[PDB]
C-alpha cells in the first residue's frame, strides 16, 4: 500500500497543492469572497477536494504562530465511510488493494450522504446538492498506478508533500519527527497507525483544525 | 496509459510569471495539432524538480481561456464601443499613425545644433513579459523609428539595484543563482517576501536549513516567509540603513571581517585623497544651494601612473578600511534598536549569526527583491548589503552573494536587450548629443594603468561595432552610428524615465503611447491622474492577452467615452506556451522553450505583431518619403524571419553573432557565415556582428546552448549545483559571478568543501572562471576599472558610504546619527486627516496588476477581492471588526476593501508615539472580476528628481469603517 508523509513544518501555504488538484481533474472554481481571511475556498465541497486552512495563534516575542493545514481524505487503513455505505449498497465505496486508495464510485448516488459523512472521523466526505454523489481526494489513484506522484505531491516546492510505499514513508515520518522536535518540541504525527495521510503537526493538531485528528 | 495525456504531444516550456524560471511539461491534443490538455511541472528541471506555485500550476487555465482576445479591436475617437477589425487593417492604420506623428515631430538637431535624429512625440512602456528575441527586436524597432522614451517594468528595481551592485562589484546582476542558496550557512531575507514572491526559492532555502543554515527574516510584517524562518525580526519601514550600518560596525569592532579576502580583493587598502571628509551628515564638496556633491572631493590619491595608491598594511588613516571604521562607529546597538524598533537582544542575535559567515568555512547570502529600496537612499541600502558581503568574504563563493531577486520571467533579459531609456543591448549606453562620433563615444570608457586590473569594459568598442554590424551590416559602424537616436547631454537622465513619461503624458506632451505588455492604468502610481492623462493622448496601441484597464480606460470608472478623443488599437498576443523563444531568469540562465499548441484563434506572437507593424511603416515610407528614411529602410530584418514568420531561432543566432567575413582573432581562424563562439572573438573593424555581446557563446556552431537539458555534473559541480550543461548563462556560462574571489593567490578555495573554481594542473576546474589569468595575476572584479570590490564607492550621488537619511517624512523629525534629517541631495504635505502609513505588497496567488491572474478562476477562488491588513490596535482605535468593509483614502483618492485584522501587523514606536501601518494588495482593478475592487494605486502619489521611480511602500492614508444596516 501507498502513503503520504506531510511535513507541515515546511509549508509556506503557497497553495500550489490547491490549484494542482483542480488542474489535474479540471474541477470548476467556487464562488468565493473575502470575509477577513486569506483562506478560500472556506471549506471542502463537491468541487473542492483540498483547501489550505490558515489559523493564527499568539506567541510571546515578535510575530505569530501561523498554522497551515492542506486538508484531504486520510485514506484510512480501516475506513468507517466504507462501513456506513456498505449498509445501503456494496460497491459504492471500494478499496484499491495495490495502492490503499479509498474510492467513491458513482453508486454513492444510491447510499445515504449525511450518514456516510457523519461516520468519517475527519469530516472529509462532501455531497453534490444536485446529483447527490459523494466526492473527496482519491489519492490521484489513476496517476499512482501509472507510476506518477499525485498532483499535490509533485507540485509542492517545500518538501511538505511526500509519497511512496508505507514502509519507507513511516520510516521517514519517524526520522523527520525526531529532527523537527528540536525546533518544535510539541511536534507529533497524526494517527500514524490508522491513516495513509500522515501529517507532522508542529504543535497540538486541534490548533490546525478541529478535525485534524479523530 | 493515463487517458487525459494519451495521443497528446509532450513539449517543455518555462513559467511565464516570476524570475525563478521553473520548468513546465505541456500536453497538446492531436499529437500537436489541437489545444493544450494539461500543463504541470517538468520533473527533470534542476530548479523546481517538477514543483510549481499556484501561478505556474494554473498556466493551463491562463492559456485555454475564452475571455482571452480573439482578434484586433479598434476604438474610434469619442466612440463608446469597440469595433472588431482585421490585422492587415489594424497594422496598416497603426503604420500611418506612426509616420504622421514621426514626420510632424522628428528633430535632426536639438536647440544647440547637435545631431540627435530622434522623435519625442512617441513613448513606449514594455515589456519584461516578452521573449528575449522579441525584446531585442522591439528595442531595435522603436530606436530605428528614432524613439528615446523607451521604458518597462525593470526601471523600479533597476534604478536602486544596478547602480549599487555595479558600483560595488562591476555588474548589476544577481551574483549567484537559485540552486546555490542550498549551500548557504546563514540566509538574511530583508526586503523580500520570497516564500510568496519567489516560492520555488524556498525549496533551496529549506535545504540550506536541513544542512544547518540559520534563516532570518527582517520585515515590517509577519508573512508566509516569516512562518518558516528560524528568526523573525520586525523592522520599522525605512530603518534598513540603520540596521545594516549597525552590522558593519559590529563586524569591524569584533574583527569578524575576513582579513585576507578584504586585503587583496576589496578596495580596503586604497588611499582616499585628503579632500574627503564627513561632518554632521554631509560629505565634503557639498553645494548647499543646488543640493549636490562635487564627487572630485572623493577621488583616491593616485601614484605616478594614475593608479590609486594603496597601503597593503591597512594602517594609513586614509585607507578605505580605516575611514569605513570611523564612519560606522556612530551606529551603536542602543541607537539602532531605538530607530529600527528591533530589540537590542534580537540585533545581537542576528548580528552574531550573520557575522559568523566571515569565517572562510561559512557562507552567508542576502536575499532582497523590491522591499522599500525605491526611495532616495535605496541605492545606499543595497550598497550596505554589498559592503557587509565584501567584509565577510561572501562575494564569489557558493552560498554567498547579493541575491537581488528579479521580478518578471524575463526582466533580466528585457534589461539585457536595453528596453530602458539610457541603454542599448549589452549595457552599452545610448549616446548623448555631445557624443558626435563613434570615436568620442568609445572615449567615455575609463582605462586602467594597473597591470592586474582586467578592466574588461575596454573591449566595449568591439561590442558597439558588432551591434551596429547586426542592425546595418553593409554600413560602416561610424556611418551606422548616425542612424540611432540620442538624448540631451544638458538634460537630467531621469527626464527620459518611467515617472517623467507619466508627468509629460498628463501635460499632453505625447501624441502616441505603446503600452506593449504592461498595464499602466493599474501599475502607475496615482491612477486617477494617470487614467485622466491617457485622455490627452491622440492614439494608444495596447498589445496584451486580455482586454484590460489600459485598453479600455476610456470607459473606466467616472469616464465619458463621448468626451474622450483618444484612438485605441488593442492587439492580442499569444501566451508563453503558444510560442518558441528564450527567457533569462534571475540567475542569468537563458532557457529555451517550445510551442505546445498553435496560437489561440487569431492571436500572434509579439515577434510577428512588431515585425508586421514595422514592415508596414517601412513600405509606407518607401512610397511617400518623409522625416529621415535611412534608419527604417536599412535596418536588417531579413535575419529575423524564416518561412514568412518571425524566427526566434535566427534572431537568437544574430544576437549571439556570426563572422560577416573570414577573420583571424585570438590566434585562431574563423570562416564567413560561422557563429561567434564567445564575446572574446568580437572585433571593432566589422569582421563580426552580434546583437548583444552578452549573448555571444549562447548559440555557437556546437548548437543552441540555451536548449541544453543535460544534468551531467563533475563531483565538485554537483556538490554546489552549478548544472553547467543545463541551458546557458551570461557571461560565457559563469554560474557564480566574481568566482576568482572564492580562492587564495595560489588558486586554493577558501572553503574546499564548497569550491566554485580551483587551479588544478594549469586549469581552473568547476564553474567557468570569471576572468582569465593564472592564480594571483589579476584582481577578481574584472568589470571594475580598478579591479576591486568597492567598500568605498565614489560614483554614488549621496556619498561613497551609505548614511541614514530618513525616508519616512511625516511621522519622523529626529535622526540620531547626524544633524541632517532627510537626504541632502533630494514636499509631502503630511495632512493630519491621513495619520496612517499606507503600504502595498503582493500575495502568492496573484501577478502584478492582476491582469493575468484575475482571469484565472482558481487564483480568484483563493484571493477573490482587495483586502486591507491592519493591527488589532488600529482595529480597536477605529472600531473595525474582521471582515468589515472599510474606506481607505488619501489626498490622491479612496476605495473600499475587506478588513483583515491580525497580529501579523504591529504598531511602530516612532519618537514615543504609536504609528500604524495599513496594508493593501495592488493586484486588483475594475475590469475583472466582479466585486474584486480597484487598484491600490488610486491612493498612491505620482512621486522627486533623484529616482525617476514612484513611491508605493509608504504613503499617508486614513481607513474608516463603511456602515451596514443593523
Ligand atoms: N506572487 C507574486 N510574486 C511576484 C510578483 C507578484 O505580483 N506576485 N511580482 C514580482 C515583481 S514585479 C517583483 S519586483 C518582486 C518583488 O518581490 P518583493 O520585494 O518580495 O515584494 P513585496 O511583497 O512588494 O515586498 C517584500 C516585502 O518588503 C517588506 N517591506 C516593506 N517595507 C520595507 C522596508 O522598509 N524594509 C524592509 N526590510 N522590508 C520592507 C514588505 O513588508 C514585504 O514583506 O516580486 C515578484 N514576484
Ligand atoms: N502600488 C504599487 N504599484 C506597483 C508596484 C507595487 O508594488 N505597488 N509594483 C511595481 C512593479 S515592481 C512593477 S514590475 C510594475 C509592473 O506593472 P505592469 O508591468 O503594468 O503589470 P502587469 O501588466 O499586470 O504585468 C505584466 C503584463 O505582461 C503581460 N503579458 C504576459 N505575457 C505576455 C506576452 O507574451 N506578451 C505581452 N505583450 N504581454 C504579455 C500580462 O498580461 C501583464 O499585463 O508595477 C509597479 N506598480
Ligand atoms: S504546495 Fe506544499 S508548501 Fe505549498 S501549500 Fe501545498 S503543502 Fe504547503
Ligand atoms: S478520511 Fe474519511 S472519507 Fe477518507 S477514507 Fe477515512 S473515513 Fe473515508
Ligand atoms: S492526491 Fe490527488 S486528488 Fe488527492 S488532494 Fe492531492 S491532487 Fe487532489
Ligand atoms: S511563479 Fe515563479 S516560483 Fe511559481 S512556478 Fe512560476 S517561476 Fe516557479
Ligand atoms: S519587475
Ligand atoms: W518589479
Amino acid at each position: 500500500g501507498k502513503m503520504f508523509f506531510v511535513d507541515l513544518s515546511r509549508c509556506t501555504a503557497c497553495r500550489g497543492c490547491q490549484i494542482a488538484c483542480k488542474q489535474w481533474k479540471n474541477l470548476p472554481a467556487e464562488e468565493t469572497r473575502n470575509t477577513g481571511s486569506h483562506q478560500n475556498p472556506p471549506d471542502l465541497s463537491y468541487v473542492t477536494l483540498k483547501t489550505v486552512r490558515f489559523t493564527e495563534k499568539s506567541r510571546k516575542g515578535p510575530g505569530i504562530d501561523w498554522l497551515f493545514f492542506p486538508e484531504q481524505c486520510r485514506h484510512c487503513v480501516e475506513p468507517p465511510c466504507k462501513g456506513q455505505a456498505d449498509v445501503d449498497l456494496e460497491g459504492a465505496v471500494v478499496k484499491d488493494e495495490t495502492t490503499g486508495a479509498v474510492l467513491f464510485t458513482e453508486l454513492t448516488a444510491k447510499v445515504d450522504g449525511e450518514s456516510v459523512r457523519s461516520a468519517c472521523p475527519y469530516d472529509i466526505p462532501r455531497i453534490d446538492p444536485v446529483t447527490k454523489r459523494l466526492s473527496k481526494c482519491d489519492m490521484c489513484n489513476d496517476r499512482v498506478q501509472n507510476g506518477l506522484l499525485p498532483a499535490c505531491v509533485k507540485t509542492c516546492p517545500t518538501g511538505t508533500m511526500n509519497f511512496g510505499d508505507e514502509q519507507e514513508m513511516l520510516a521517514l515520518a519517524e526520522k523527520r519527527l525526531a529532527e523537527v522536535k528540536k525546533t518544535y518540541p510539541g511536534a507529533v504525527l497524526g494517527d500514524p497507525n490508522d491513516v495513509r495521510v500522515v501529517y507532522l503537526f508542529t504543535r497540538d493538531p486541534k490548533d490546525f483544525y478541529e478535525h485534524a485528528v479523530a | 496509459e493515463l487517458q487525459k495525456l494519451q495521443w497528446a504531444k509532450q513539449t517543455t516550456s518555462i513559467c511565464c510569471y516570476c524570475a525563478v524560471g521553473c520548468g513546465l511539461i505541456v500536453h497538446t491534443a492531436k499529437d500537436g495539432q489541437g489545444r493544450a490538455v494539461n500543463v504541470e511541472g517538468d520533473p527533470d528541471h534542476p530548479i523546481n524538480e517538477g514543483s510549481l506555485c499556484p501561478k505556474g500550476a494554473s498556466i493551463f487555465q491562463l492559456g485555454e481561456n475564452d475571455q482571452r482576445g480573439t482578434q484586433p479591436l479598434y476604438r474610434a475617437p469619442f466612440s463608446d464601443t469597440w469595433k472588431p477589425v482585421t490585422w492587415d487593417f489594424a497594422l496598416t492604420e497603426i503604420a500611418k499613425r506612426i509616420k504622421k506623428t514621426r514626420d510632424a515631430s522628428f528633430t535632426e538637431k536639438n536647440a544647440a545644433g547637435d545631431l540627435v535624429n530622434r522623435t519625442e512625440a512617441i513613448a513606449s512602456f514594455g515589456s519584461a513579459a516578452m521573449d528575449n528575441e522579441e525584446c531585442w527586436a522591439y528595442g531595435n524597432i522603436l530606436r530605428s523609428l528614432g524613439l528615446v522614451y523607451i521604458e518597462h517594468q525593470a526601471r523600479i528595481x533597476h534604478s536602486p539595484t544596478v547602480p549599487a551592485l555595479a558600483e560595488s562589484f562591476g555588474r548589476g546582476a544577481m551574483t549567484n543563482h537559485w540552486n546555490d542558496l542550498a549551500n548557504s550557512d546563514c540566509i538574511l531575507i530583508m526586503g523580500s517576501n520570497a516564500a510568496e514572491n519567489h516560492p520555488i526559492a524556498f525549496k533551496w532555502v529549506l535545504r540550506a536549513k536541513d544542512k544547518g543554515a540559520t534563516l532570518i527574516h527582517v520585515d515590517p510584517r509577519f508573512t508566509r516567509t516569516s512562518a518558516r524562518c528560524d528568526v523573525y525580526a520586525p523592522i520599522r519601514s525605512g530603518a534598513d540603513i540603520p540596521f545594516l550600518g549597525g552590522l558593519i560596525k559590529y563586524i569591524l569592532d569584533n574583527k569578524l571581517y575576513f582579513t585576507d579576502y578584504v586585503r587583496e580583493y576589496t578596495n580596503a587598502s586604497l588611499i582616499v585623497g585628503e579632500k574627503f571628509s564627513f561632518k554632521d551628515g554631509l560629505f565634503s564638496g557639498y553645494d548647499a544651494a543646488n543640493k549636490k556633491y562635487d564627487k572630485s572631493m572623493w577621488a583616491f590619491e593616485l601614484d605616478a601612473n594614475g593608479v590609486p595608491k594603496r597601503d597593503p598594511a591597512l594602517k594609513h588613516p586614509r585607507c578605505v578600511i580605516n575611514l569605513l571604521k570611523k564612519h560606522y562607529e556612530r551606529y551603536n546597538l542602543d541607537k539602532v534598536a531605538a530607530i529600527t524598533g528591533t530589540s537590542k537582544e534580537q540585533l545581537q542575535q542576528v548580528y552574531k549569526a550573520y557575522a559568523a559567515t566571515g569565517k572562510p568555512d561559512k557562507a552567508g547570502t542576502i536575499m532582497y527583491a523590491m522591499g522599500w529600496t525605491q526611495h532616495s537612499v535605496g541605492v545606499q541600502n543595497i550598497r550596505a548589503m554589498a559592503m557587509i558581503q565584501l567584509l565577510l568574504g561572501n562575494i564569489g563563493v557558493a552560498g554567498g552573494g547579493v541575491n537581488a531577486l528579479r521580478g518578471e520571467s524575463n526582466v533580466q533579459g528585457s534589461t539585457d536587450q536595453g528596453l530602458l531609456a539610457h541603454i542599448w543591448p549589452g549595457y552599452n549606453p545610448v549616446p548623448n548629443s555631445k557624443a558626435a562620433t563613434l570615436e568620442l563615444y568609445n572615449a567615455a570608457t575609463p582605462q586602467s594603468k594597473d597591470p592586474m586590473s582586467v578592466n574588461w569594459w575596454q573591449n566595449r568598442p568591439k561590442y558597439v561595432a558588432s551591434y551596429l554590424k547586426a542592425l546595418y551590416p553593409d554600413e560602416e559602424p561610424a556611418a551606422a552610428y548616425d542612424y540611432l537616436p540620442r538624448i540631451d547631454a544638458g538634460r537630467k537622465l531621469t527626464d527620459y524615465f518611467w515617472l517623467n513619461i507619466f508627468e509629460k503624458m498628463d501635460k499632453g506632451e505625447f501624441k502616441g503611447l505603446f503600452a506593449w505588455g504592461m498595464n499602466p492604468a493599474c501599475g502607475g502610481a496615482n491612477a486617477n491622474k494617470n487614467r485622466k492623462a491617457m485622455g490627452k493622448l491622440e492614439w494608444l496601441v495596447n498589445v496584451n492577452l486580455f482586454e484590460n484597464e489600459t485598453s479600455s480606460f476610456w470607459k473606466g470608472p467616472g469616464m465619458n467615452p463621448a468626451e474622450i478623443g483618444t484612438e485605441v488599437f488593442f492587439l492580442p498576443c499569444c501566451v508563453s506556451i503558444e510560442k518558441e523563444g528564450s527567457v533569462a531568469n534571475s540567475g542569468r540562465w537563458m532557457q529555451w522553450r517550445y510551442r505546445g499548441p498553435k496560437p489561440y484563434a487569431e492571436t500572434k506572437p509579439d515577434g510577428d505583431i512588431m515585425l508586421d507593424m514595422f514592415k508596414k511603416v517601412r513600405e509606407l515610407y518607401a512610397k511617400e518619403g518623409g522625416a529621415y528614411p535611412a534608419p527604417i529602410a536599412k535596418l536588417n530584418i531579413a535575419d529575423w524571419e524564416e518561412h514568412n514568420e518571425f524566427s526566434p531561432t535566427k534572431v537568437a543566432k544574430l544576437m549571439n553573432g556570426y563572422f560577416l567575413k573570414d577573420t583571424e582573432v585570438g590566434g585562431k581562424q574563423f570562416k564567413k557565415g560561422q557563429q561567434v563562439p564567445s564575446f572574446a572573438f568580437l572585433t571593432a573593424d566589422g569582421s563580426t556582428c552580434s546583437g548583444n555581446w552578452l549573448h555571444a557563446g549562447s548559440f555557437t556552431d556546437a548548437g543552441n546552448l540555451m536548449a541544453r537539458r543535460d544534468k551531467t555534473q563533475t563531483p565538485e559541480q554537483a556538490r554546489i549545483g552549478l548544472f553547467p550543461n543545463w541551458s546557458f548563462c551570461w557571461p560565457v556560462n559563469r554560474r557564480i559571478l566574481y568566482n576568482r574571489a572564492s580562492v587564495d593567490k595560489t588558486g586554493k578555495p577558501w572553503n574546499p568543501a564548497k569550491a566554485v573554481i580551483e587551479w588544478k594542473d594549469g586549469k581552473w576546474v568547476g564553474d567557468v572562471v570569471d576572468g582569465g589569468g593564472d592564480p594571483g595575476t589579476k584582481h577578481p572584479f574584472i568589470m571594475q576599472t580598478h579591479g576591486f570590490g568597492a567598500l568605498y564607492g565614489p560614483g554614488r550621488e549621496e556619498g561613497p558610504f551609505p548614511e541614514h537619511y530618513e525616508p519616512l517624512e511625516c511621522p519622523v523629525s529626529k535622526n540620531p546619527f547626524s544633524k541632517q534629517l532627510h537626504n541632502p541631495v533630494a514636499k509631502a504635505v503630511c495632512d493630519p486627516r491621513y495619520p496612517f502609513i499606507g503600504t502595498t505588497y503582493r500575495v502568492t496567488e496573484h501577478w502584478q496588476t492582476g491582469l493575468m491572474t484575475r482571469r484565472c478562476a482558481w487564483l480568484v477562488e483563493a484571493e477573490p477581492q482587495i483586502f486591507c491588513e491592519i493591527s488589532k490596535e488600529l482595529a480597536k482605535l477605529r472600531g473595525i471588526g474582521n471582515g468589515d468593509t472599510v474606506k481607505v483614502s488619501s489626498l490622491r483618492g479612496a476605495l473600499e476593501a475587506v478588513a483583515i485584522v491580525t497580529e501579523r501587523i504591529r504598531p511602530f514606536k516612532i519618537e514615543g508615539v504609536d504609528v500604524h501601518m495599513v496594508g493593501l494588495p495592488w493586484h486588483y482593478g475594475w475590469m475583472v472580476p466582479k466585486n474584486g475592487g480597484d487598484t491600490a494605486n488610486l491612493l498612491t502619489p505620482s512621486a522627486d528628481p533623484n529616482t525617476g521611480i514612484p513611491e508605493t511602500k509608504a504613503f499617508m492614508v486614513d481607513v474608516r469603517k463603511v456602515w451596514s444596516h443593523p
